[PDB]
């Protein structure tokens, strides 16, 4: 289990085409994605037997 | 390469490449042979491995691989084996660009087995060559818009 | 036993066989398993030396 | 298993004599000898049952 929480339209000069499967999904969105990003991880743990 | 160079204030992404291989067969790293009959449910029975020197490169553990699909499938058959199952040493999800499909090689075991597969004895994989992240001088001038 | 090579020893025993033979040979002592749990460690070491 | 690779006769002013053993080996040869050379370790190694 991970997160990475990301800007939109951030450092991305205007006229930039983001990357997308037939689906239409963004699969590379615009700017840094990721470059510069939260990385949440480690949802949460308790003690096992 | 020289040093005289002017700081650029603003500068920010324009274009994105992305290169991607799709299949992932589940590869399956066991120390135990699964060609040799497993022991009946109260009696177990392990033969450990043969050395498959593959790449060069030898070792005792024996690789399998197989479809996304199949492995739950083979799984579930398995349950019945705790002790085999238990001696599974590593899983790596490899893409299947790299492996020949003529280098794998069906194997049979006392039960009946979907796609379980296994690599040959000496084999070589594909090399991953790289198409779209190809771009040549002329691109790059444009891009700068400076043609 | 100790094979004290290289003026060094220890209880360790080494063996060597070329890449064709070790999978025959792995194949062969298949029937043991406890033998085969007991290997240690396995290093391709060059001919030359 | 380990190599350790280095240059001779660098860093080493003329007349330098090597010590030997009265095998005629050179012990210690001239300069640097293993100060500034490379160290190839880990030859190989395979997963063990």
């Amino acid at each position: 289990n991970e997160v990475r929480i990301y800007p939109v339209d951030y450092n991305s000069a205007p006229n930039e085409k983001p990357i997308k499967a037939s689906d239409n999904s963004i699969l590379i969105d615009t700017g840094s994605f990721l470059n510069t990003a939260i990385t949440f991880d480690s949802f949460a743990e308790v003690p096992i037997l | 390469n020289n040093d005289d160079v002017i700081k650029a204030s603003n500068k920010y992404y324009l274009n994105n490449y992305l290169e991607q291989f799709g299949g992932n067969l589940v590869l399956f790293q066991s120390s135990a042979d699964l060609s040799k009959k497993f022991g009946t449910k109260k009696e177990p029975n392990l033969e450990s491995s043969k050395g498959i020197t593959y790449d060069y490169i030898t070792s005792p553990v024996n690789l399998y691989v197989m479809n996304r699909e199949d492995f739950n499938n083979f799984m579930d058959k398995m349950s019945k084996y705790p002790w085999i199952t238990q001696n599974f040493q590593k899983i790596i999800l490899i893409p299947a660009t790299f492996i020949n499909k003529d280098d794998l090689e069906a194997v049979k075991t006392q039960e009946d087995i979907k796609g379980l597969m296994t690599l040959k004895n000496d084999k070589l994989s594909n090399e991953w060559e790289l198409k779209e992240l190809r771009v040549p001088f002329e691109r790059l001038q444009y891009m700068l818009n400076s043609n």
